[PDB]
């Protein structure tokens, strides 16, 4: 509640027009990036293990270890910094844009950062507003202006607009020449056209005005001058403090289920290698607590090692069984899972069924970061007047038909008035001819008493039936703003938990008359129920942009409304129908993509690993890696990554165009299904159990005096290629027997990656270079497949391994 | 307008196979048909191969060799006699094997320095950090500087069959051909200038523990530094706590009789090696080598395991999907 002027004369804490809704600032991008960026428990460990490992013992070269740790930070920066730097063009466009004002009844131009509060602003045909303005004189008789409030509620009608009533003769002959208004206005608040006002003109003569300004009078912000002359305008509100702004709420970014289940799995495997790590630290010294089993007489320790206090060598000792089993974590994973979506991104584009011949115009992907997001939605909220209907759509009948057959719940949310909007709904099959409707609406509400009234006997009678057919929920614009905001006073039984108990078991939920921010409300109500079910808002408005922003991943169709909802959201498309094939093939496809891809790199790397820890106590639990230093950096890099990277970019688990005849295929991956807790305890296990057969069927094979003919011994060097080539191919089969769509590209991959392992340990064993001041894999691997022996061990651990699998797969056939 | 491509449209061609139950059902069947017979015909060989284990060590007041475990600054010596009922006709392999001798620890493993024995003139004056502390002593460095060189195994194992008569008549060894042929050939090499291999270490001493210099360690010239047979077999890391390397090679008589006939049999262990102070134990092996290798039941019985489960659920699916 402040004093507005019109004169400014009467007888940037508070934006004067000056709006920014960039996240970072661009002088200090980098160090807020970083500083939220390590914040992540994920990103934090990946850091701390690079400074521990150059510190104390590097088993590998830190150069492998901490360059895709800078490679992944590097990417997310990009990501922040482009998404940032459209934000600051678009806050530049409004921001430039030539406005004409009246200052000492002189007209000049500027822009709009610097118009304030109390300016007179003359607004010309055609021109968008600067902010919203009280009508003060129009050249037009009567002071009557239509304007069409397309940006406001996405309709595009002429709005009758009045001036004030002394100044509506004002033509344009020096209107305001000093003028003395004071106008004492209200708090700015989100309730769009609902507006009061207190107008105070007082010429140089004595005047009294008890003039209440209304929402007439008052014209909101990005509304368009529709078939108007030039009119004046005065800033009562500016900048941020408007109708159309202050609806936004900002950007929080969006956050995937797929990324919540990648953190949630990170902290069991953390939780996994402290226990892993501290178990050796603590068996190590039990062990040496042995006068004879530390420093013995072949082996002694340097004086040096002697003159160490005993908890410092504690403190480095388990970090160095940390860094040894650091493997267990996949820096890699997190590198693939960054080009997985880059690439994978592209194929929207590239798809000829999201080209529309009528515009001529094609789909686009504005945020990659989203790609798994749409195999997981069960609530669909749409626009209505822009994208459900234009009158219907070619397929917006039948799309709605497939949402439903598919398990998504759809709402129709929209600004649209009660009288046309319950016309449509019926017509595009959503509420059929014997659906009776709740119509919690104006006409059924009256004051605070029938406000519980009608939501217990909802109680009461509508929750008694859970047909399931017959009852639909309307809501308007004021029933839901008492719903949500006035439901505090009853602790008991809150009418928001009331209303969502409601909304939960009903075929359908069609609002009219909501307001940008009430569309964020009610989607954002929806999130916070019982759990976070995923949530899709479609929209092609320049009031969608609140609830598309809000949701998880925001559709945004380019209409003739404009292209406001399309920059914004994560996706555009150019029709209703074309919202089939999005969510059900694509998203199904991206989904089913990397959930087997996140769930491999975990499996992947308990299997490289498990056999190394089990070696520890074989080994006088003195941190003695398994495998070769080349080896443990190559098995992330070249020999294993590849053949899940192809698996990824281009795998339909089933036909795609089998995917869009029966839509009920959506339904098998709807709740998380592929990273829950049962495909995922089964993944650890079947890793664990590899491990076990790997190591311990080595083991026992290395219980003989010779595996050759020629009767010599193997070293430790020949111990950990045998476990190391049944680990690539095992690993390596494993996927294969999960592939089930083989394409060129596969099997060169595939068959490929197994060949290059074969090729690459012959290269560097069996070549002496001086340049490895250490030799110890030179002629292993030959020597290693020189034996049959060796070769009957190394078939039976790969069938032995991949038996539970095998087994599962027959299984999965009957029953 | 877009493009066409089906890599683009996503409509390459694909095999896409579909593996039914019975699709897979003859899978089950052939490959318990291929590992039970594979199976049996290495587990058959494994009892066919005749192994002797025969300890030497002590540890015990009936042992000979408990006055060899008893510390002695003079040379000790022992006679152990042992019997076998079973001849020996193919090719008779001589092993060493060491129990708890931790050979896998990282502080032990790494103390080597590959590129000084190489034969590189400039590695040989400086070693590198990894064999510490036994880089240098009294500030001259060890030419076979490590741990691992410097504990070299050194018993002297020697048979002696004895006839009708109480003489006496040794074997046969063969030094040779024990090692790797790429790590005595390629791997390890001596220092290229000179000839004579006194001339070739000059700056460097032998290893503290070592009373022989590493120029010193065999007659012939072509065992005598760096490229003796036993060093290199020693200088193989061992991979397990417990192991043996290959010590001797007796290769087959050329007289029609086998190569070690069944009779009693006489050891010599010279014992200069103090393996009971860490709860050490050495043994003496004798084995006879077929295609697969040594005698090692678990190949053979672990092809029986999964062969015989596999023709079993072979069955067992069978009769489920039968029943359809
Ligand atoms: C014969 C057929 C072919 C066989 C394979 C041949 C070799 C193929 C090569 C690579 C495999 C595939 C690729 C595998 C990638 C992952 C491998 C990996 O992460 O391996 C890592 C090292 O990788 C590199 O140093 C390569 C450069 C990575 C960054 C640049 C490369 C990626 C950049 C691409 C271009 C940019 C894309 C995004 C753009 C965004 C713009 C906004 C190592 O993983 P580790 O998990 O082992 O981490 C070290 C470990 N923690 C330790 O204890 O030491
Ligand atoms: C065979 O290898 C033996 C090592 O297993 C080694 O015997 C060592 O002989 C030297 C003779 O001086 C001694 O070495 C250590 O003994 C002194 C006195 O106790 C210590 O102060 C030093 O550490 C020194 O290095 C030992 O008698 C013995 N080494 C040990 C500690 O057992 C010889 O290389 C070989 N023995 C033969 C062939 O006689
Ligand atoms: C080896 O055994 C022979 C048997 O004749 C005997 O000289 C003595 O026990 C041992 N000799 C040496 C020096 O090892």
């Amino acid at each position: 509640t402040r004093t507005v002027f019109v004169g400014n004369h009467p007888v940037q804490r508070f934006c004067d027009n000056r709006i920014v809704s960039s996240k970072y600032t661009l002088w200090n991008f980098l160090p807020k990036n970083l500083f939220e960026q390590f914040r992540r428990i994920a990103n934090f460990y990946f850091l701390i293990i690079f400074l521990v490992q150059v510190t104390v013992d590097t088993p590998t070269s830190p150069v492998t270890s901490g360059l895709p740790l800078f490679f992944v930070i590097t990417v997310t920066a990009i990501k922040q910094g482009y998404e940032d730097w459209l934000r600051h063009r678009a806050d530049n466009e409004v921001n430039k844009s030539t406005v004409y004002i009246i200052e000492n009844a002189k007209r000049v131009r500027k822009e709009s950062e610097k118009i304030k509060v109390g300016d007179v602003v003359e607004v010309q045909a055609d021109e968008t507003f600067p902010c919203d303005l009280i009508l003060l004189s129009s050249c037009t008789t009567d002071g009557t202006c239509y304007v069409t409030t397309a940006s406001l509620d996405g309709e595009s009608n002429c709005k009758t607009h009045y001036a004030v009533r002394d100044t509506i003769a004002l033509c344009t002959a020096e209107s305001i020449d000093t003028l003395r208004a004071a106008i004492e206005c209200e708090q700015p608040q989100p309730d769009l056209y609902k507006f009061v006002g207190r107008i105070n003109i007082y010429s140089n003569s004595l005047e009294a005005v008890a003039r209440s300004l209304g929402p007439e009078n008052l014209l909101l912000k990005g509304a368009t001058l529709k078939n108007t002359e030039k009119i004046y305008g005065v800033a009562v509100y500016t900048g941020m403090e408007t109708k159309m702004a202050l609806n936004y709420q900002g950007k929080s970014q969006k956050r995937s289920a797929v990324e919540k289940s990648i953190n949630a799995f990170l902290i069991v495997y953390l939780f996994i290698l402290l226990t892993k790590a501290a178990v050796c630290t603590t068996l190590k010294y039990v062990w040496q607590s042995t006068p004879y089993n530390d420093e013995p007489w072949y082996n002694q320790k340097t004086q040096k090692e002697r003159e160490t206090l005993k908890v410092l060598k504690m403190f480095t000792d388990f970090l160095s069984f940390m860094v040894l089993f650091n493997f267990i974590i996949p820096v890699s994973m997190y590198v693939t899972v960054e080009m997985q979506k880059f690439l994978g991104s592209f194929f929207i584009s590239w798809d000829k069924d999201f080209y529309d011949e009528e515009i001529n115009e094609g789909a686009l992907v504005n945020t990659s970061d989203l790609n798994e997001e749409l195999g997981q939605v069960d609530y669909v909220f749409t626009d209505k007047t822009g994208t459900l209907t234009e009158k219907l759509q070619d397929q917006a009948a039948e799309t709605i038909e497939a949402l439903h057959a598919a398990g998504l719940k759809v709402w129709v949310l929209t600004g649209d008035k009660m009288e046309t909007a319950k016309s449509t709904c019926y017509a595009c099959r959503l509420f059929q001819t014997n659906t009776e409707l709740l119509e919690l609406t104006t006409k059924t509400i009256e004051e605070s008493e029938r406000k519980e009234d009608r939501l217990h006997e909802l109680l009461i009678e509508y929750r008694k039936k859970l047909e399931h057919q017959e009852y639909g929920l309307i809501i308007d614009g004021s029933t839901l703003s008492l719903i949500l905001n006035s439901s505090q006073d009853s602790s008991s039984n809150n009418y928001k938990s009331i209303f969502l108990q409601i909304c939960m078991k009903c075929t359908a939920v069609l609002c009219c008359r909501m307001a940008p921010l009430q569309k964020a409300q009610i989607v954002r109500m929806v999130k916070n129920l019982k759990g976070s079910p995923i949530t899709l808002s479609i929209g092609d408005g320049a009031n969608d942009v609140s609830m598309i922003l809000e949701s998880h991943v925001g559709i945004g169709i380019k209409g003739k409304e404009g292209r406001q909802a399309a920059r914004n959201s994560d996706y555009s498309v150019p029709k209703f129908k074309h919202l089939k094939k999005l969510l059900l093939a694509h998203g199904h496809l991206y989904y089913v993509r990397i959930a087997h891809l996140v769930q491999y790199f975990f499996y992947k790397n308990l299997c490289f690993i498990l056999p190394q820890f089990l070696y520890q106590f074989f080994c006088g639990f003195s941190q003695q890696p398994l495998y070769d230093a080349a080896y443990l950096t190559m098995y992330n890099i070249c020999f294993t990554s590849l053949p899940i990277l192809a698996y990824s970019l281009l795998e339909q688990h089933i036909n795609i165009d089998t995917l869009t005849s029966d839509p009920r295929l959506y339904m098998k991956i709807s709740g998380n299904a592929m990273l829950q807790l049962g495909p995922f305890l089964y993944w650890t296990f079947l890793a664990a159990f590899e491990g076990t057969v790997f190591f311990f069927g080595t083991y026992f094979l290395f219980q003989t005096a010779s595996l050759e003919e020629n009767g010599k011994v193997y070293g430790n060097w020949t111990f950990g290629t045998i476990v190391f080539t049944v680990l690539v191919f095992t690993v390596t089969l494993k996927l294969a027997l999960d592939t089930r769509f083989w394409t060129w590209i596969n099997h060169f991959v595939i068959w490929g990656s197994l060949a290059f392992y074969v090729f690459f340990s012959f290269f560097w064993g069996g070549i002496i270079w001086p340049f490895l001041k250490q030799q110890r894999m030179y002629f292993v691997f030959a020597q290693m497949l020189s034996s049959v022996s060796t070769w009957l061990a190394i078939i039976l651990l790969i069938f032995i391994s991949l038996f539970p699998e095998i087994l599962l797969i027959v299984l999965k056939n009957v029953r | 307008r877009p493009d066409n491509t089906a890599f683009k449209q996503q409509r390459l061609p694909a095999w896409q196979p579909i593996l039914t139950a019975g699709t897979v059902l003859p899978i089950f069947f052939i490959i318990g048909l291929i590992f039970i017979p594979i199976g049996i015909g290495i587990f058959v060989t494994s009892n066919n191969i005749r192994e002797i284990e025969i300890d030497y060590t002590g540890t015990e007041p009936s042992s000979p060799c408990n006055k060899c475990l008893s510390p002695d600054v003079t040379p000790c010596f022992c006679t152990i006699n042992f019997t076998l009922e079973k001849s020996f006709e193919g090719n008779v392999f001589m092993y060493y094997g060491l129990s708890n001798f931790y050979q896998n620890h990282r502080r032990y493993v790494k103390s080597r320095d590959d590129s000084q024995l190489n034969g590189d003139s400039s590695a040989l004056l400086n070693p590198s950090k990894e064999c510490e502390p036994y880089r240098r002593n009294e500030d001259k460095p060890i030419a076979p500087c490590g741990a691992i060189a410097n504990s070299m195994f050194n018993d002297t194992l020697e048979l002696f069959l004895i006839g009708n008569d109480s003489y006496p008549i040794p074997i046969a060894l063969k030094k040779k051909g024990i090692a790797w042929w790429t790590d005595k050939n390629v791997k390890f090499r001596n220092p290229p200038g000179g000839d004579n291999l006194e001339e070739r270490f000059k700056g460097t001493t032998k290893p503290v523990n070592w009373l022989k210099p590493v120029y010193m360690l065999d007659s012939d010239p072509d065992n005598n530094g760096f490229i003796n047979e036993d060093f290199i077999v020693w200088m193989r890391t061992a991979a397990l706590p417990t192991f043996r390397k290959l010590y001797r090679l007796i290769e087959r008589k050329s007289d029609l009789h086998p190569t070690l006939p069944a009779g009693r049999y006489s050891l010599n262990v010279t014992y200069n090696y103090p393996v009971h102070y860490f709860d050490g134990r050495k043994r003496m092996i004798l084995s006879t080598i077929s295609w697969m290798g040594g005698k090692n039941p678990f190949l053979g019985i672990a092809y029986i395991a999964v062969g015989s489960i596999s023709f079993l659920l072979g069955v067992v699916l069978l009769v489920i999907n039968h029943k359809y």
